[PDB]
RNA sequence: GGAAGUCGGCAAAAUAGAUGCGUAAGUUCGCAAGAAGCAUUGGCUCUGAGGGCAAUUGCCAACUCAGAACUGCUUACGGCGGGGAAUCCAACUGUAUAAUU
RNA sequence: AAAGUUCACCGAUAUUGCUUCAAUAGAGGAAGCAAAAGUCGUAACAAGGUAGCUGUAGGUGAACCUGCAGCUGGAUCAUUU
RNA sequence: AAUUUUACUGUGACCAAAAAGAUGCGACCAAAGCAGUUUGCCGACUUGAAUUACAAAGCAUGGGAUAACGAAGCAUCAGCCCUGGGGUUAUGUUGGUUUUAGAAGUCCUUGGGAGAUUAUGGGGCCGCCGCGCGGCUUCGAAUGAAGGAGGGUAGUUCGGGGGAGAACGUACUGGUGCGUCAGAGGUGAAAUUCUUAGACCGCACCAAGACGAACUACAGCGAAGGCAUUCUUCAAGGAUACCUUCCUCAAUCAAGAACCAAAGUGUGGGGAUCAAAGAUGAUUAGAGACCAUUGUAGUCCACACUGCAAACCAUGACACCCAUGAAUUGGGGAGUGCCUCUCAGCACGUUUCUUACUUCUUCACGCGAAAGCUUGGAGGUUACAGUCUCAGGGGGGAGUACGUUCGCAAGAGUGAAACUUAAAGAA
RNA sequence: GGACAAGUCUGGUGCCAGCACCCGCGGUAAUUCCAGCUCCAAAAGCGUAUAUUAAUGCUGUUGCUGUUAAAGGGUUCGUAGUUGAACUGUGGGCCACGUAGUGUGGUGCCGUACCAGUCCCGUACCUCGACGUGUUUUGACCCACGCCCUCGUGGCC
RNA sequence: AGCCAGUGAUGGCCGUGUAGUGGACUGCCAUGGCGUUGACGGGAGCGGGGGAUUAGGGUUCGAUUCCGGAGAGGGAGCCUG
RNA sequence: GAUCUGGUUGAUUCUGCCAGUAGUCAUAUGCUUGUUUCAAGGACUUAGCCAUGC
């Protein structure tokens, strides 16, 4: 069955970007999905998205702009210390000049550049470049 | 996929987004509860009660008017069935298969289907015992 | 794909332990059967006594006689066949002498076109067979 | 001394009750099995367990089993399997030449 | 207060018997792998001259043959609109 | 009274040396070692820093991802405040007979302010089948229903799905009754075989056992193995329809269980056809084979075993995304032909939809060593992470030996090594 | 000779003697054997044997393979184990101006187009009075930002 | 793939021995304790601080100078402290 | 320093192992050795047997 709705949504988005579409529909969506999207939107990687409400888990329509190359979840959510940020960057990123590794800390979901500034750590969620 | 087979079916019901009653209904909440209580007194199951109201009284989604589900209404009035209705209906089917097999010993296909039904009973009864809907140390046979 | 658990280290450890017996290299170093069958009890060299001098033919595409000797070891009285290298060098061996024997390379596998020979003669009468060949020493 | 006797261990010797432990190959899974083998055992003075009936008390009956201290042997009625490894034949219990099988 | 007597306890050592592990001889009966190509054939590779192969049962100097069910990895992707 | 715990993350606590990283100093450099430097005196500056640590342990910060408890909701019901009543301490000290009055407990009653669910309905009579009035006494607050699972109702829906009966159809073989007269059968060619004691052939019947042609397909049903005449029966299964019910009940699996083509085994039946073993005739250098005539076990049924197949799609199960065009099977929604009752019916034409078997030569992207795969992918993978599980590790020895479990047996499962070889293999 | 830096040099042997870790060389002209001469590597050092680490993504957690190369169990059920859907919520004002995109209104509305008019074709045009740009300027959004908030409503004040 | 109980196995009660607690031990009582999260048995082996190899993850060695344990040919008893 | 090369074919693209290559306070044996500094040295097998002195 469906075990991870975060892995699902990130697979739909990277799939639509590979084909060349302009919009995607994502189900069933959740709080973690929305907070992950806001991190990509704030860095200027997707564009406007909207949440349609049924009296269930909703659906999300996301507009693309041809900037995303790949996005994927990391499973299982390993643990990262503030000194361990580089090791993850060397492994799952094309270069250290650009890209992001999204973590969940006790402050909240946020990428590794912001996490280093606040000097925290936590469990990795995914990445995008 | 079905849990004990190879069917991929999708037939189901889709519930409306607007939960408010449709303002042509009349039949205040007190009258609906009376009708539910009258029907259950005749031995109808919770599922059969929802059907009768739907097909003849204009009441669709009894929860939307009176705010209470059908089983909760029956439990409050103390007329709920002794065992849950899904478990009861599975047990009835397994009994009829076993009665058939006592005269037809070569029916190896019904023997295979009986294994599937009783595996369903043991999985269901394990759940009802964990959520205390059945007495502990309740056994099918 | 495979198991990806975060609580499945037991399954992954059992998998690697069972599947590690499948490579002949790793199995040879943890099984003790090789040492017993090896005439050298896991040693670089061994000392023995020459029994007789034999000449074994080479394998099919080649054609020669390889000038071996039959040696009975001292530490366990096992009989092996060893090859005496370099031109001549058979006249320096004689009978009933005492020799030092080493491996041929490849760690028990036969070498070259010599059928089933995996040992070579190094020292005869504790002087050195190559030193005798180069005339740097004289036979005692 | 220990089968050297004799066609041939024939005849004799030999084992032996009970209790605790322990018991192989083979097998038709029932057996083989008391396989094989080891230990204890007397006398005297005590202790514990195992019940019934009347109102916690009183009275009363049966010998079995377990344990301890002391003390002794000249190994001391009768009665009571010797054991093991194999080959041939017949599956087995049974019958059968009264008076040589 | 030594020598000595009796009993309990710890217990070396020996004999006997079981149990277990590691090495070892053996008349005969077989198997594998090499060497030389010695004898007899031609089962497979082409429709290999009876298409081949899997499972099973029987037979026979040798490769093998025969019956039953299956497969194409076939020698056919195909012919009452 | 009250009165949450764990993992993860930040910073402290707590940690012999040697070794390891390193902070300082030309031991002539270096491997080292903690020491050493003053343009000179009765001295001065002095150093020898600071780190780490598989996991567990210990104070305290957050609360995002997590997991441990609890509940299964009618198993629950309980305003708050304010009067006013009814019913140990001191007594200078010690020991007792004493007691203040309080505080609790209950039962009464007086101010007020709240309420997350209207006090309404019933009992309720009379006079005007209904009809309001008068006095009246009596006794609804819970997240939502997953394009996850289960159950229900309906078309008495759909189909070579399964088990039982009763019949039907020609055909092979053997009989019976008539007719006829010299050959028939078989092969590349023949010969074993049958035949004036009437074979073969023709017509009509009888018995027995097996099997259901054509229709029959890149069609249907079943977990796989499998399943094909009709009628009557018994219990099931999937898809579709639904503003029915329920509320995480789920996915996948060591151990364990049930089923499983053909051949084979045991005990009773049955015995038409075909046919391992065997027997004859040919062919051949030979022929134990292929071909011909036969023929036992088997082939069929019931009840017990066995548990192996190229048991194959040589492709494990669950979930998501993913380009097109024609077809086909079942259910549902929205001009034409037949039409006195399994009939407000049945087929067809046009457009949508859910499920199933797939096809493209005018089918993507993409992937692959290639052949090829492509909406049950062999794609979305060095831009490598959705979840679970079963196997592999150069070719042989070998699925062999020994031990053990199961089996009446045949066998099945588990399963090495010594030796030997540079290739074997794929497109 | 190649891997691997370094001779198509000169004598001897003739599938012999021997080399060769692997591929291979030697049957009368041997780039490979036994020697002479040159040369190459590294050097007070340098060969050989055995074990072990890296080469090895040939043990794969990072990170393998299973249609045909070795490898998916005959099919279902099933316990321990491993993995498991969404939800209770991440404020509001003013500051002040910097900045900031949307749309919002209005502002001028040139120049062109367009709209309604005049001459008037044809069966084209010419004249005359708003509609649309694009100059400015409102409303929210966000970024720079100090304070306050009984930081939902109440109920106090 | 089961292990442990006569003759101590898991616990209880008064006791005894020890420096002291304790099933360490005597008598009595109960029926427990451990195990597919691998008990019981077998093989190799003194623990650690650490060495070798090093993109990273790892693989391997450690009798040996510091710390701990054990022994004095084999195995048992004991005096003095 | 995050590196690879030779062998299956008449040629080609693969799977795959054999062989090459660098270390080792890691042991042993062979050949050869002027100076100096720092150094391990009967564990491996037999916790085998021991003259004499301390
Ligand atoms: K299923
Ligand atoms: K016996
Ligand atoms: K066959
Ligand atoms: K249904
Ligand atoms: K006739
Ligand atoms: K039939
Ligand atoms: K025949
Ligand atoms: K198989
Ligand atoms: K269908
Ligand atoms: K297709
Ligand atoms: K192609
Ligand atoms: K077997
Ligand atoms: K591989
Ligand atoms: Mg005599
Ligand atoms: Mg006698
Ligand atoms: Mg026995
Ligand atoms: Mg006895
Ligand atoms: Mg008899
Ligand atoms: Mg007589
Ligand atoms: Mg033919
Ligand atoms: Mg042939
Ligand atoms: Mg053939
Ligand atoms: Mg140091
Ligand atoms: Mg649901
Ligand atoms: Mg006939
Ligand atoms: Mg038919
Ligand atoms: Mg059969
Ligand atoms: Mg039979
Ligand atoms: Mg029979
Ligand atoms: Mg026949
Ligand atoms: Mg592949
Ligand atoms: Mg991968
Ligand atoms: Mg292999
Ligand atoms: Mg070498
Ligand atoms: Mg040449
Ligand atoms: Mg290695
Ligand atoms: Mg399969
Ligand atoms: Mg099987
Ligand atoms: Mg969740
Ligand atoms: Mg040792
Ligand atoms: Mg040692
Ligand atoms: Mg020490
Ligand atoms: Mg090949
Ligand atoms: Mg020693
Ligand atoms: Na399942
Ligand atoms: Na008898
Ligand atoms: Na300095
Ligand atoms: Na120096
Ligand atoms: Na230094
Ligand atoms: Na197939
Ligand atoms: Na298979
Ligand atoms: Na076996
Ligand atoms: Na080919
Ligand atoms: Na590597
Ligand atoms: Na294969
Ligand atoms: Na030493
Ligand atoms: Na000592
Ligand atoms: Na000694």
């Amino acid at each position: 069955t469906m075990m991870s709705v975060l892995a699902n949504a990130l697979r739909c988005i990277a799939g639509a970007e590979r084909r060349g579409k302009r919009q995607v529909l994502i189900r069933p969506s959740s709080k973690v999905v929305v907070k992950f999207l806001q991190v990509m939107q704030k860095h200027g990687y997707i564009g406007e998205f909207e949440i349609v409400d049924d009296h269930r888990a909703g659906k999300i329509v996301v507009n693309l702009n041809g900037r995303l190359n790949k996005c994927g979840a990391i499973c299982p959510r390993f643990d990262c210390t503030a000194r361990d940020f580089e090791k993850w960057v060397k492994n799952i990123l094309p270069s250290r000049q650009f890209g992001f590794v999204v973590l969940t800390t006790s402050l909240g979901i946020m990428d590794h550049e912001e996490a280093r500034a606040r000097n925290t750590g936590g469990k990795v969620l995914g990445f995008f470049y | 996929v079905r849990m004990h087979g190879n069917g991929h079916g999708k037939a189901a019901s889709a519930l409306p987004y607007r939960r408010t009653p449709p303002t042509w209904l009349k039949s205040s909440s007190r009258d609906v509860i009376d009708a539910v209580c009258k029907l259950a007194k005749k031995g109808l199951s919770p599922s059969r009660i929802g059907m009768q109201l739907r097909d003849s009284m204009g009441i669709a989604q009894v929860k939307n008017v009176t705010g209470r589900k059908i089983l909760r209404i029956l439990k409050h009035k103390g007329m709920a069935p002794e065992i849950p209705e899904d478990l009861y209906c599975l047990i009835k089917r397994a009994t009829q298969m076993r009665k058939h097999l006592e005269r037809n010993t070569k029916d190896k296909d019904t023997k295979f289907r009986l294994i599937l039904v009783e595996s369903r009973i043991h999985r269901l009864a394990r759940y009802y015992r964990r959520v205390k809907q059945l007495p502990p140390t309740w056994k099918y046979e | 794909t495979k198991t990806n658990g975060q609580h499945a280290a037991r399954k992954l450890v059992r998998l690697r332990r069972k599947n590690r017996w499948a490579d002949k290299g790793w199995k040879k170093s943890h099984t003790f059967v090789a040492q017993k069958a090896n005439p050298f009890g896991g040693s670089s060299h061994a000392k023995g006594i020459v029994l007789e001098k034999i000449g074994v033919g080479a394998k099919q595409p080649n054609s020669a006689i390889r000038k071996c000797v039959r040696v009975q070891l001292i530490k366990n009285d096992k009989k092996i066949i060893a090859f005496v290298p370099n031109d001549g060098c058979l006249h320096f061996i004689e009978e009933n002498d005492e020799v030092l024997v080493s491996g041929f390379g490849r760690s028990g596998h036969a070498v070259g076109d010599i059928p089933g020979v995996r040992f070579k003669i190094v020292k005869v009468s504790s002087v050195g067979l190559y030193a005798l060949y180069r005339q740097k020493k004289e036979k005692p």
